[PDB]
DNA sequence: CCATGGAGTCATTTTATCTTGTGTCACTTACAGAAAAAGTATTACTAATATATGTTGAAAA
């Protein structure tokens, strides 16, 4: 999704790596993991079992 | 807050000892609260946009490693700037950007606008522009003046190396401090001089770290870096003290920033000067910019580029302007004797070639002026004092922005003391503002004098009267060179042949959509 | 502080509600090691042990 | 005028369902997109300033 809001609007030639947004987009992997291991409620939608 | 119903006591102690939790006053003994009851355990256009602002806010928030704190600090600023509707039509990033920015500025932390953009492809101007605009549409304090003494911390973090850098830190700090004191700090992009200090103290601690390796975190130019460096090499007691002992020498010596040193390179009682004056004139009739573009010496017309025609002259070296509606702007006028003079003259092509086009609604839209006090100025405390009426941004532009409402003029300021002044419709207002603020200039100095009379030269309307105000006096003031500024018919034939030659694609889609007008009903 | 700040302060951030935490216990005790530090988000952190 | 056929009502199971399940501390941590409106960024002008920036290149060692 966050790769697309660059690519909706053809602003000049769009490349500019689109990468450095990943830090913007991170800690869903970290903080989401901390909060998990501290609280101990594991939300798994992939197996639909929590 | 209540009172003893007996002793009329004004002060209470809760008593937590015996697990009654009484509430009683020293002079009464009567309780007040026994039994201390104590607790335990959608769709709107504006509110939704506030939630979105939260999301784009959090997103950019930790990315720069900023406090969870400062974000909800700045989110409020966004809510505020929404009230004046400054945030409506401008690219959302540039808004959430500065709105997040000024916050961590006020807290005096390390974050930087140049650093702040690279989250985007954008230019550290557009963001800077929007930023400085929301400074106008709100009213903001002086506090956010950053120094390198803050940035050298975080810049030191990514330098790798070892514990020695902390030593280097103090080695750098007192360095930069003296550099601020030695007077060649002002009016420069802070992150650069910070990196310069780091390169120095690092070399002072005898390590090898390349310039590239420095600017990676410093986000400045190599050339800039060593330029500010070599600017440091020749400074006071630079040679003599550059050895050990670090610096126990706090002695400033002299102070000579390159600002007025270049004033020596080409080398009150000094009057501000008139650079240009902007005005307007209405011709009262609409013409064809294409048709007028046919015969002129000074003309260019490309609605694909700009919808109007260029008009200029060699003397008195004026441009002014022309519109399609038959109005115009006046530029290139150093005085009023030149302006209404030229303002009438540009109508001589028209009334010679084009429509009736009389001379109407002549008023100065702005006047430009500049001068120099010939001594240095300390801005860092200037705005820190007068930033109610002033603003100083090291990053964007070197000098200081001053806002005077009385009279209403913006005063552009520099280190050398050269002062450019405009945003005035009146020549007297210039000497008014310059006069009144000059005591602030004499107030801030480091170690002419007499204003004489406040008004010396004749007024503006005198020089406006020195030119005929009657819209029908033209041929009399016709330079006779404009009689020669008409090109012949053939020059318009082949010259227009070139114009349309290149413009048949622009007028192509123009008239093509003019056909789509028929396609509308279809 | 918890209220909504504005770009207006003439002087005071001042007025404080002091809410000291008290040691409510059945027996006298001693304070030995008292730590001052700051977490990753840069906010003062005080931890004392009795 | 009577045995028959057909249906109408009326017990009777067996399936689908829901309320419970010893007590007390002591901590614990509304979808998305569409259109309308508002406003703005260029898009030229001087015109002073003073850094940055790049390049380059020229000039010197
Ligand atoms: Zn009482």
């Amino acid at each position: 999704l966050s790769i697309d809001k660059v690519l909706k609007k053809p602003n000049r030639a769009m490349e500019y790596d689109a990468l450095l947004s990943i830090n913007v987009h991170s800690n869903n992997i970290t903080s989401g993991l901390n909060r998990a291991i501290s609280t101990g409620n594991w939300s798994l939608k992939r197996f639909k079992m929590e | 807050m209540p009172v003893c119903k007996n002793c009329h006591g004004t002060e209470f102690e809760r008593d937590l000892s015996n697990a009654n939790n009484d509430l009683v006053c020293k002079a009464c003994g009567v309780v007040s609260e026994d039994n201390p009851i104590v607790s335990e355990v959608a769709l709107e256009s504006r509110e939704a946009t506030l939630n979105n602002a939260r999301r784009k806010l959090r997103a950019v928030s930790y990315a720069l490693h900023i406090p969870e704190y400062i974000t909800d600090a700045a989110f409020q600023w966004y809510k505020l700037a929404l009230a004046n509707n400054f945030v409506q039509g401008r690219r959302s990033q540039n808004v959430i950007a500065s709105c997040l920015y000024v916050a961590c500025r006020k807290e005096k932390t390390h974050h930087m606008l140049i650093d702040f953009s690279s989250r985007l492809q954008v230019s550290v101007y557009s963001i800077g522009a929007t930023f400085l605009k929301m400074v106008k549409k709100l009213h903001i304090t002086e506090l956010p003046l950053a120094d390198p003494s803050l940035f050298i911390q975080h810049f030191a973090e990514k330098l790798d190396l070892a514990d020695k850098k902390i030593k280097v830190v103090k080695d750098a700090v007192k360095l930069a401090q003296r550099m601020s004191k030695d007077w060649m700090f002002e009016g420069r992009r802070p992150a650069g001089i910070a990196g310069a200090c780091i390169l120095l103290a690092c070399r002072m601690n005898n390590l090898r770290r390349t310039h590239t390796e420095i600017v990676a975190v410093s986000h400045v130019a190599e050339e800039t870096l060593q330029q500010r460096l070599n600017e440091f090499k020749n400074t006071k007691a630079a040679k003599l003290s550059v050895q050990k002992f670090r610096e126990n020498d706090v002695e400033d010596g002299e102070a000579r920033p390159p600002s007025f040193v270049k004033n020596r390179k080409k080398e009150s009682g000094i009057v501000p000067t008139l650079q240009n004056i902007v005005a307007t004139v209405t011709l009262g009739c609409r013409l064809d910019l294409k048709t007028v573009a046919l015969h002129a010496r000074n003309a260019e017309y490309n609605p694909k580029r700009f919808a109007a025609v260029i008009m200029r002259i060699r003397e008195p070296k004026t441009t002014a302007l022309i519109f399609a509606s038959g109005k115009m702007v006046v530029t290139g006028a150093k005085s009023e004797d030149d302006s209404k003079l030229a303002s009438r003259k540009y109508a001589r092509i028209i009334q010679k070639i084009g429509f009736a086009a009389k001379f109407t609604d002549f008023k100065i839209q702005n006047i430009v002026g500049s001068c120099d006090v010939k001594f240095p100025i300390r801005l860092e405390g200037l705005a820190f004092s007068h930033g109610t009426f002033s603003s100083y941004e090291p990053e964007l532009f070197p000098g200081l922005i001053y806002r005077m409402v009385k009279p209403k003029i913006v005063l552009l300021i520099f280190v050398s003391g050269k002062i450019v002044l405009t945003g005035a419709k009146q020549r007297e207002e210039i000497y008014q503002a310059f006069e009144a603020i000059y005591p602030v200039l004499s107030e801030f100095r480091k170690m002419s004098g007499s204003p004489r009379n406040l008004h010396l030269l004749p007024t503006t309307d005198t020089y406006l009267s020195k030119v005929s105000d009657d819209p029908d006096n033209l041929e009399d003031v016709d330079d006779e060179e404009l009689n020669a500024h008409l090109l012949n018919e053939e020059a318009s034939k082949l010259k227009e042949r070139i114009w349309i030659g290149l413009n048949a694609d622009f007028l192509l889609e123009q008239e093509s959509k003019r056909l789509k007008q028929e396609a509308d009903i279809a | 502080s918890a209220d909504a700040p504005n770009p207006n302060n003439v002087n005071v951030q001042t007025q404080y509600r002091e809410a000291p935490v008290i040691y409510r216990g059945p027996e006298p005790s001693h304070i030995d090691q008292v730590m001052m530090s700051v977490s990753d988000n840069d906010q003062a952190l005080i931890k004392v042990l009795l």
